[PDB]
């Protein structure tokens, strides 16, 4: 009100307003869902047109062989920080001969997020994650919040809508979690949860784009006739 | 260092800083340049409000880049010495590691240039200053006349005015100069100009500067009985 | 008053979307992507009639295989387009090759978000960067000053935008000529502009594989509006 | 008035309203204990499950400063992660120098001065955490907590967040009842009791026990989660004493 | 942040005009009267010494005339420490090219140089201007005689007479009425002494109030002279003009 | 480099400069003018290491073009040369000094007189009738300390150069190519065609 | 082994192919003319990274100057960027000798030399290289302004072959150029291989060899 | 953090006047009255040395403070802003003096320093104006004895004889009825001591009056014998007692 001029301002309850305005970003952004099993993890991303004369907004960006992510609101806020991450996977491998973590490239992206809600003059970033890999402990999904919050789930979807999705995964978590040696079954379940978020539009070719990273699978992101198969 | 966006956006899409700059230059004394066929006049109004004036130690309005190039300006004089000294500096960097004098162009869009960033850098204002920049590229007789102005567009012009009364002079060159036949000698080039500036000038006494540039460095300020003939022959051929 | 890096309460960035109003004023622009290459033709909107039109360059090349067309404060599009230009060249320098077209585009949005308390605001111009490549074809990116860009089969940025992007829905199919998509901006330039459309207040520009980037001559402009009145007289 | 607009701006009466606002963030966040036993410390935290997708004893909270010090904490989690960052860097910096690992009062003053540090302009924002840390030094055990202002003490026992009164009862309770000390194990399914009692406070959402401990005869003076028998003895102890 | 307590001293009115410029103008008008009088055998400076004292010692005061190099002295009127900062860079900038050349600094380059320092507090740093105006007397071989002024806007002008300070508008008026061209230094001083004891806000004209100085070729040959006068030299020249 | 020579007579200053650029064991051009006219009436001519005295003498020029835009007045042969001194003595504690002798030669058209600097590398400058930097000096000074007038007429300046390039074609190892001879008087700076 | 002169024709560059380190021969297939755009050239001699380097970078100068001001850049400006751009390496030990060679519109046929002391010279005839005092010898005592093109190239030809008998250093092929107001003609790779003989046979010179 | 304060906090009102630097004269009215007497053989500066607590020992606070052996400078208005600057004055009498020439700068340049200090507070970014005006006496072999005042804006002027802080107007008017140019120091201290009674509520003894002379060399104050050009310093403060005994001929 008076206390949202900058993120270097408490509210008299508490509250960084700032950073709840970078949160609404990410509720306009379009709907994209993760969810992963024992093997496998997949991203599923409604891509959004401008108009029919436009290109659908790339959604999924891969980060190293083994972890990339999905994006919701700001995409140049996207890019620097999928791009900070290409790196710390990229640091790890030159120095350490090590894969980075899933759960450690949460801690830092968190970190790296934080720095610009406590220091006047910078802003939030106004994009909301959803980390995929496989790593040495398995299959894991992370969501990122602008306010440095990360979560590892089982499933969860972010953007417009999200909320029919997240219900859909709340009540198939004990189907979809033992999808296990079989992609196409996990792709399925992540495109049937992304359809309950779905008003008007239905998914067309050029629309959906789905990832995929596992046990023997580099993170691949299937764009156009590949997703014909599951529409 | 002070980091202060000053020219930031407002709701509908304006530059304030840049508009107020603009504002500045519609403040500023008049100035006009007409090309003819083989020259381009740069002319001046000098407001008779200031007399008791050294007029031999006094900043003169036209201030010369390189031997063949000129510039004229309306706006904050304190402001135009800066892009003047920026003009003359680069004039001679680039006839230093291209072997050549800059085009008329190439100094335009420099100045140009310099007026952009004052509008897009923190800790400070737009330049207060429209310019004319007139004369003739290295071994070329094609007269060349530019406009720069604070958000640092430029264009070329067949003949342009800027400052106070700017929009009643270029009325006048708008209906008096003809693109099929510009003004074919210096003479008649210097009568339009002269004439241009009589329209909201005041007096045709100490008020009137006129600078001739012709192609090949050949560049002349007229003293005050050279323009006070062209004054006394415009109102002598207007008693009808 | 308030941070230029500020979020609305709708979580957008104020000093963005103001810029994007700034755009809106600006005089027209528009690309049409086709299979025999992209055409960009702009409103070139002389302030007087004393000011030598061709002077505007509002059609500005970054490489060969690469042109752009700019609306909104178009001295903002000067640093972008040396940035552009030596973005294309250095990478050629690097990898002896032409650089995607995409990739060009991504490095001009990459300058969009570098504003803060790096330059004082955003830009005021958007870019249509047209081009061609081996790996993706014929393209047309639409840069705005937020650092998103789309690719477009068709787009109108400028005063006249709203009212073209409707006209280019109903018109654009994936079998346009060149010599069509040059009526159809000429067409919808004419529409959309003040003054009446001639060779001298607009400019038509294409790139071609074979033949790189090519802003148009004042006659051969010229021809293709006398063939549009003839077209459109027809029936 | 305005004087709350602005960190590091004291107010009429000598407040500084940015911190006590930066305490309403803290107050705000799940139930965080401390509890200072005999040769060691025992920490545990109240993770509330928000959704059943969230991976059970995953998103771990409490974080292990160099390998001897517990630090957990109620508030904007960043903000706490932000804090133990630096105290990693303190810690590491001063053994590099002394050789020894950071004595715990020492530790102490190195988060207290940085936090202060951050009510001195108004140029950064107060941190959103209160923070409960501790462990075993040459001196012996030390439980400290830590608030927005950069305040510290040391506590026999500390609560933060949502059900700090009803903590802070039970805490109470159990430094009269037990004057020659509590034993790290005893202190376990304390926590757990203490954590299970101040759920109350949070009732909506069921909630993950998170219990850690440093003692210098059951974890050799190192910082070690409590996992599985446990754990699940804590837990269990915990559910019988609720109902 | 610190952004809500920055005036931003470098900003431009809904007009054009610069704030802090236009404010700094107000400054110098409430400030003692200068005067530069151009002859063409001199220049003479004369300045007025704001409401002193009787125990003010006014033989090793100097608030008004300071001396940039052995060519050239300046009149100031504003904020005094605001012009000592200035006259140290002139001074050295004096000193600089009289190193770099081996030649006197022109007068009008010095000007343009203090003009330009001036221009840049106008434009960027988030600093107020300089309080200060100054009428530069100097001689130079290349234009002889020169009077110039630069106000905080760092705009200069050269003049035959001037005045800047308190009561300008009355003090040209009487200067555009009594100056000619063909004047001489001792015409000029009493010019000068007559502006002052009618446009002066005090009762009489004293010698306690005034600070005098003379640009001469009256050095012997060819070569030029300055004459910052005593007190008892005021006060010969107050009596010989018969002000006193 | 190797041949600068300058000659101050009555009412001019008369720079004699060698045309030879030899790299190694080859004579690459044997057409070389080792001078830059700093402003209508002052000339400098230059000899050194390759590559600085042509960074040198075009940076100087530059300068002096640029002072005299700025002021439209032209800088007298003293106060160019006390720039250029100036210049090299900052040169000489720099991290690289620029290796570079020069003579200039100006005609100061106020004081209606021709002047001769001769500055080295150091930046040590001397006003002289007659100057040359290197090895030529050896020949040439006490030629003419024995044939020198102040009042000699440009003509007379000439012959007197032609002594000093002769004396240097017969005792001198190196083959320079001859000399390039310019004349800086009241009227500018002219080339002697035919030397 | 580089040479360039101009004549009546335009501009003659001929190059040897030879990269020796030390005594060990590297190549005789290598390419020491750069073709930076239609009208302009630059010879390579002296360190081969830093010739391929910073000359295909001149390339990227010359580009940016076209787009930047919409016309062909100066053989002039093109040598002074190469000049200015190793002069701020003075003392670094950069080695180099080129010829910008090229025809614009304002300066007709020009060559410059351009070497890593900051030399710059302009001229009609150069030679470049350990090579340069054998291409001189034949060069300088053939040459006149009234050459035909045919005898031009041929001469430029013969230069470089004399050079890459005598100098050890050069060898492998001669490569030639021609240089209009049309742009450069490149005329053919060849081998010293069969050059020699063909020449010896259809000329009777190189007396001094076992026929 | 950084310092982000970098612009003026003193700027020019639409009346012209310098907010900052009026309401840094404001602070010196309210400050406790000091003044300055020129001899023609010497200068004496005094103030009131007003005890904060009767439990405070006032003569651990410094109110006249030796800048140089023959310069002493006393104020009013904000006592710490006072012993910064006497600090920072001490400092810039070697750095921008004493180090380049090999003597102590004469009183109208060391002055000329503390004004500039002064200045650079009232323009430069992030900072207030100090709070506090000086008079500083002092002595130099081609100037003579001298006495000025520096006020917050950096102006300074010289004066035969002044008042600062609480009591000036009345001072002053009573400085100028016995002021003459025939003073011999110790007449001129006989009227500082009348012209401080004026201002003074309380006590009036030499244990609440901090009074110092800058008149002739000291030798016995030098510390060391040995060479005939070194006499001393010219600045002494003068005793508790010493000006106990002057208060009987009062
Ligand atoms: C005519 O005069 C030819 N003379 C022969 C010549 C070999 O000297 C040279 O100047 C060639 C020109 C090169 C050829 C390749 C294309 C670019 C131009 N110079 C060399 O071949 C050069 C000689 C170096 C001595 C100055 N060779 C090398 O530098 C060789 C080439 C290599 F591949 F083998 C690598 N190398 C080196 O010398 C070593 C490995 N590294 C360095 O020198 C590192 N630099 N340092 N310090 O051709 C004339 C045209
Ligand atoms: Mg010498």
């Amino acid at each position: 009100n008076n206390y949202d001029g900058d993120t270097v301002t408490f509210s008299p309850t508490g509250r960084l307003f700032q950073v709840e305005y970078a949160l609404e970003a990410i509720k306009q952004g379009s709907v994209t869902v993760g969810l992963r099993s024992n093997t496998h993890a997949v991203l599923v991303a409604l891509k959004r047109n401008a108009d029919e004369l436009s290109s659908y907004q790339k959604k999924i960006i891969k980060c190293d062989e083994h972890m990339g992510l999905s994006l919701a609101g700001l995409a140049p806020d996207a890019r620097v920080l999928s791009n900070y991450l290409r790196q710390q996977c990229n640091y790890s491998s030159l120095v350490f001969n090590r894969k980075l973590a899933v759960e450690r490239a949460g801690h830092l992206l968190c970190d790296k997020a934080q720095k610009n809600t406590q220091s006047y003059g910078g802003r939030p970033y106004g994009v909301g994650l959803l980390i995929i890999g496989y790593d040495k402990s398995g299959a894991h999904l992370l969501e990122f919040q602008p306010s440095g919050n990360v979560t590892e789930l089982y499933g969860t979807a972010i953007g417009a809508r999200s909320q029919g999705a997240k219900t859909y995964l709340e009540r198939t978590l004990d189907t979809f979690i033992k999808i296990d040696g079989n992609p196409d079954e996990l792709i399925k379940a992540g495109v049937e949860a992304i359809s309950q978020s779905l008003r008007d539009e239905s998914l067309t070719v050029d629309n959906l784009s789905i990832a995929i990273v596992g046990k023997d699978t580099p993170f691949t992101i299937y764009d156009g006739e590949a997703v014909a198969k599951y529409i | 260092g002070y980091d202060r966006a000053l020219s930031i956006f407002s709701p509908d899409g304006h530059i304030f800083q840049v508009e107020y700059a603009l504002e500045a230059v519609k403040r500023g004394t008049c100035a006009v340049g007409v090309k003819g066929k083989n020259c381009v006049v740069l002319g001046c109004e000098r407001r008779s409000t200031l007399k008791l004036q050294d007029t031999r130690i006094t900043p003169s309005k036209v201030s010369k880049i390189d031997s063949h190039v000129v510039l004229s300006f309306s706006g904050l004089n304190a402001d135009s010495r800066i892009l003047i000294e920026k003009a003359r500096v680069e004039a001679q960097s680039h006839r230093l590691t291209l072997e050549d004098p800059v085009t008329v162009e190439y100094l335009t869009r420099y100045v140009a240039g310099v007026q952009q960033r004052y509008t897009q850098s923190g800790g400070v204002r737009p330049f207060g200053v429209s310019t004319l920049i007139a004369g003739f590229d290295p071994r070329d007789d094609e007269p060349k006349l530019y406009q720069t102005e604070p958000s640092g567009i430029y264009s070329s012009w067949s003949a342009q005015t800027i400052g106070r009364n700017s929009k009643t002079v270029r009325e006048f060159l708008e209906k008096n100069y003809d693109r099929k036949e510009p003004p074919a000698t210096v003479e008649e080039c210097v009568k339009l100009t002269v004439r241009s500036l009589l329209e909201v000038v005041q007096t045709g006494a100490k008020n009137i500067e006129i600078t001739v540039v012709k192609p090949d460095s050949d560049i002349v300020a007229l003293s005050s009985e050279e323009i006070n003939q062209y004054v006394t022959q415009i109102e002598q051929e207007k008693q009808e | 008053d308030r941070g230029v890096s500020t979020f609305s309460p709708e979580g957008r960035l104020f000093q963005v979307e103001y810029s994007l109003e700034a755009i809106k004023l600006g005089s027209t622009a528009i690309g049409i992507a086709t299979k025999e290459g992209v055409v960009l033709g702009v409103e070139k909107r002389a302030t007087s009639p004393l000011l030598e039109s061709d002077s505007i360059e509002k059609i500005v090349e970054i490489d060969r295989h690469i042109g752009c067309a700019m609306s909104g404060l178009t001295a903002d599009a000067r640093s972008m387009i040396e940035h552009a230009r030596t973005a294309a060249v250095t990478h050629n320098l690097y990898y002896d090759e032409d650089i995607n077209v995409e990739s060009l585009t991504q490095s001009v949005c990459d300058l969009a978000l570098r504003f803060g308390e790096l330059m004082s605001r955003p830009f005021g111009v958007a870019l249509l960067i047209a081009g061609h490549d081996a790996d993706d074809g014929y393209q047309l990116f639409h840069a705005e000053p937020s650092g998103t860009f789309y690719r477009y089969n068709a787009k109108a940025i400028g005063s006249g935008s709203e009212g073209a992007q409707a006209e280019l829905l109903n018109e654009w199919h994936s079998s346009l000529t060149l010599k069509e998509a040059e009526l159809l901006v000429l067409k919808i330039l004419k529409q959309v502009m003040e003054e009446k459309l001639d060779e001298n207040n607009a400019q038509l520009s294409c790139i071609t594989k074979q033949d790189g980037f090519k802003i148009y001559d004042n006659e051969k402009t010229a021809e293709l509006i006398k063939e549009l009145k003839e077209k459109e007289a027809a029936e | 008035t305005g004087y709350d607009l602005s960190n590091s701006v004291f107010s009429p009466d000598g407040r500084n309203f940015q911190v006590e606002y930066a305490v309403k963030a803290v107050e705000n966040g799940t139930t965080s204990i401390g509890i200072k036993c005999n040769d060691g410390v025992v920490f545990a935290v109240e993770k509330l499950i928000t959704s059943k997708l969230l991976v059970p004893q995953k998103n771990v909270k409490i974080q292990v400063v160099d390998r001897h010090i517990g630090c957990v904490y109620s508030g904007l989690i960043p903000d706490g992660r932000h804090l133990v960052n630096r105290g990693r860097e303190e810690a590491a910096s001063f053994k590099k120098l002394y050789k020894t690992p950071i004595p715990i009062p020492a530790f102490a003053d190195r988060l207290g001065q940085y936090v202060q540090a951050h009510t001195l302009y108004n140029s950064v924002r107060p941190f959103g955490v209160s923070t409960i840390f501790g462990g075993v030094d040459k001196n012996g055990a030390h439980l400290y907590m830590l608030e927005p202002s950069g305040s510290y003490w040391g506590y026999k026992g500390a609560a933060t967040g949502k059900g700090r009164q009803s903590a802070k009862a039970e805490l109470e309770k159990l430094v009269d009842h037990h004057p020659e000390g509590l034993s790290a194990r005893e202190a376990v399914k304390q926590a757990a009791k203490i954590i299970y009692l101040a759920h109350e406070d949070n009732k909506e959402k069921d909630f993950e026990l998170e219990i850690s401990w440093c003692s210098l005869s059951e974890t050799n003076g190192l910082h070690k989660f409590v996992k599985g028998d446990l754990l699940q003895e804590a837990i269990d102890f915990a559910q019988k004493e609720i109902n | 942040g610190s952004r809500r307590y920055d005036s931003r001293t470098t900003i431009f009115s809904p007009e054009g005009r610069l704030y802090q410029v236009e404010y700094a103008l107000e400054s110098i008008s409430h400030a003692g009267t200068a005067i530069g009088i151009m002859a063409s055998d001199g220049i003479v400076l004369a300045a007025e010494r704001k409401v002193t004292s009787t125990l003010l010692e006014q033989d090793t005061s100097t608030e008004k005339l300071y001396k940039l190099n052995d060519k050239i002295a300046v009149a100031v009127a504003g904020l005094t420490a605001d012009a000592e900062i200035l006259i140290n860079t002139a001074r050295i900038h004096a000193q600089n090219y009289l190193k770099t050349y081996n030649e006197d600094i022109p007068v009008e380059i010095l000007v343009r140089r203090l003009s330009d320092i001036k221009q840049g507090y106008t434009q960027h740093g988030g600093l107020r201007p300089f309080g200060v105006s100054f009428i530069y007397a100097g001689y130079d071989d290349r234009y002889g005689y020169q009077l110039y002024t630069s106000n905080p806007s760092g705009n200069y002008t050269g003049w035959k007479a001037i005045s800047v300070g308190a009561n300008t508008s009355a003090a040209q008026t009487l200067l555009q009425m009594d100056y000619k061209d063909d004047m001489k230094v001792d015409d000029a001083i009493e010019l000068a002494l007559k502006t002052l004891s009618k446009t002066t806000d005090s009762s009489a004209l004293t010698y306690d109030r005034l600070e005098f100085a003379t640009i001469r070729k009256g050095a012997n040959d060819g070569e030029v002279y300055q004459k910052i006068f005593k007190p008892q030299e005021i006060k010969d020249i107050l009596v010989k003009t018969g002000i006193t | 480099m190797d041949i600068i020579l300058g000659i101050r007579v009555q009412d001019s200053v008369i720079l004699a400069s060698s045309k030879a650029v030899t790299r190694g064991i080859s004579v690459l051009k044997d057409s070389d003018d080792k001078t830059r006219q700093l402003s209508p009436h002052t000339l400098m001519s230059f000899a050194g290491e390759a590559g600085d005295t042509v960074q040198f003498a075009e940076y100087i020029q530059a300068n002096i073009q640029l002072y005299s835009i700025r002021e439209d007045y032209e800088l007298s042969p003293q106060a160019v040369s006390s720039f250029v001194r100036q210049e090299l003595a900052k040169s000489i504690r720099s991290r690289r000094p620029y290796q570079v002798n020069v003579l200039i030669g100006g005609y100061d058209k106020k004081k209606n007189k021709p002047e001769l600097y001769q500055i080295d590398y150091l930046g040590t400058k001397v006003e002289l009738p007659y100057g040359a930097h290197g090895y030529s000096g050896f020949y040439t000074f006490s030629l003419l300390d024995h044939h020198y007038r102040p009042d000699m007429t440009t003509e007379e300046g000439l012959d007197l150069l032609k002594l000093c390039v002769q004396e240097l074609e017969k005792r001198m190892p190196m083959d320079f190519k001859g000399v390039i001879v310019k004349i800086v008087d009241k009227d500018g700076i002219r080339q002697v065609d035919d030397f | 082994t580089t040479l360039a002169f101009r004549f009546q024709g335009g501009i003659i560059v001929a190059v040897d192919s030879r990269a020796t380190a030390g005594n060990w021969v590297a190549s005789q297939t290598v390419k020491k003319v750069i073709e930076i755009n239609p009208f302009l050239l630059g010879t390579m001699a002296g360190g081969a990274a830093d010739c391929q380097f910073w000359e295909t970078w001149l390339g990227s100068q010359c580009r940016l100057h076209e787009l930047r001001e919409k016309e062909r850049i100066s053989v002039a400006a093109a040598s002074k960027i190469l000049s200015n751009l190793v002069y701020q390496y003075k003392g670094a030990g950069l080695s180099m000798g080129t010829m910008i060679c090229g025809y614009t519109r304002k300066e007709g046929p020009t060559i410059y030399y351009v070497d890593s002391d900051g030399t710059r010279l302009k001229g009609d005839i150069f030679c470049v290289g350990s090579g340069q005092t054998f291409a001189y010898g034949v060069l300088d005592s053939n040459y006149k302004w009234d050459l035909s093109v045919e005898d031009a190239l041929y001469l430029g030809k013969r230069s470089i072959l004399a050079a890459a008998h005598r100098d050890a250093y050069s060898g492998g092929s001669v490569n030639l150029y021609h240089v209009t107001e049309d742009g450069w003609i490149y005329h053919g790779n060849h081998d010293v291989g069969e050059l020699f003989w063909k020449v010896k046979e259809e000329e009777g010179s190189f007396n001094n060899v076992i026929g | 953090m950084t310092d982000r304060y970098s612009f003026s906090l003193t700027t020019f009102s639409p009346s012209g006047k310098l907010g900052q630097i009026d309401y840094a004269l404001t602070a010196v009215k309210q400050g406790v009255t000091s003044l300055g007497i020129k001899a023609t053989n010497g200068v004496v500066i005094a103030t009131e040395k007003k005890s904060s607590s009767p439990l405070a020992m006032s003569e651990t606070l410094s109110k006249v403070s030796l800048l140089t052996p023959d310069i002493g400078a006393v104020y009013s208005g904000m006592g710490p802003d006072y012993r910064v600057l006497v600090d920072k004055s001490r400092k810039v009498a070697h750095t921008s003096y004493k180090r380049i020439y090999g003597e102590y700068p004469p009183t109208k340049l060391l002055v000329s320093e503390v004004a500039k200090i002064m200045q650079e507070a009232t323009q430069s970014g992030g900072v207030r104006p100090f709070g506090v005006s000086l008079l500083i006496a002092g002595h130099d072999e081609f100037n003579g004895f001298s006495l000025y005042q520096v006020d917050p804006s950096g102006s300074y002027f010289p004066w035969k004889a002044t008042a600062i802080g609480k009591g000036s107007v009345a001072a002053k008017t009573f400085l100028e009825k016995r002021w003459n140019d025939e003073l011999e120091l110790e007449d001129a201290i006989h009227i500082a001591l009348l012209t401080l009674k004026e201002s003074v509520e309380g006590e009036f003894n030499g244990d609440t009056i901090e009074l110092a002379i800058i008149g002739d060399e000291n030798p016995d104050l030098l510390g060391y014998t040995g060479i005939p050009t070194d006499k001393g310093p010219r600045f002494r403060k003068l005793t508790s007692q010493e000006i106990n005994d002057r208060l009987e001929a009062l």
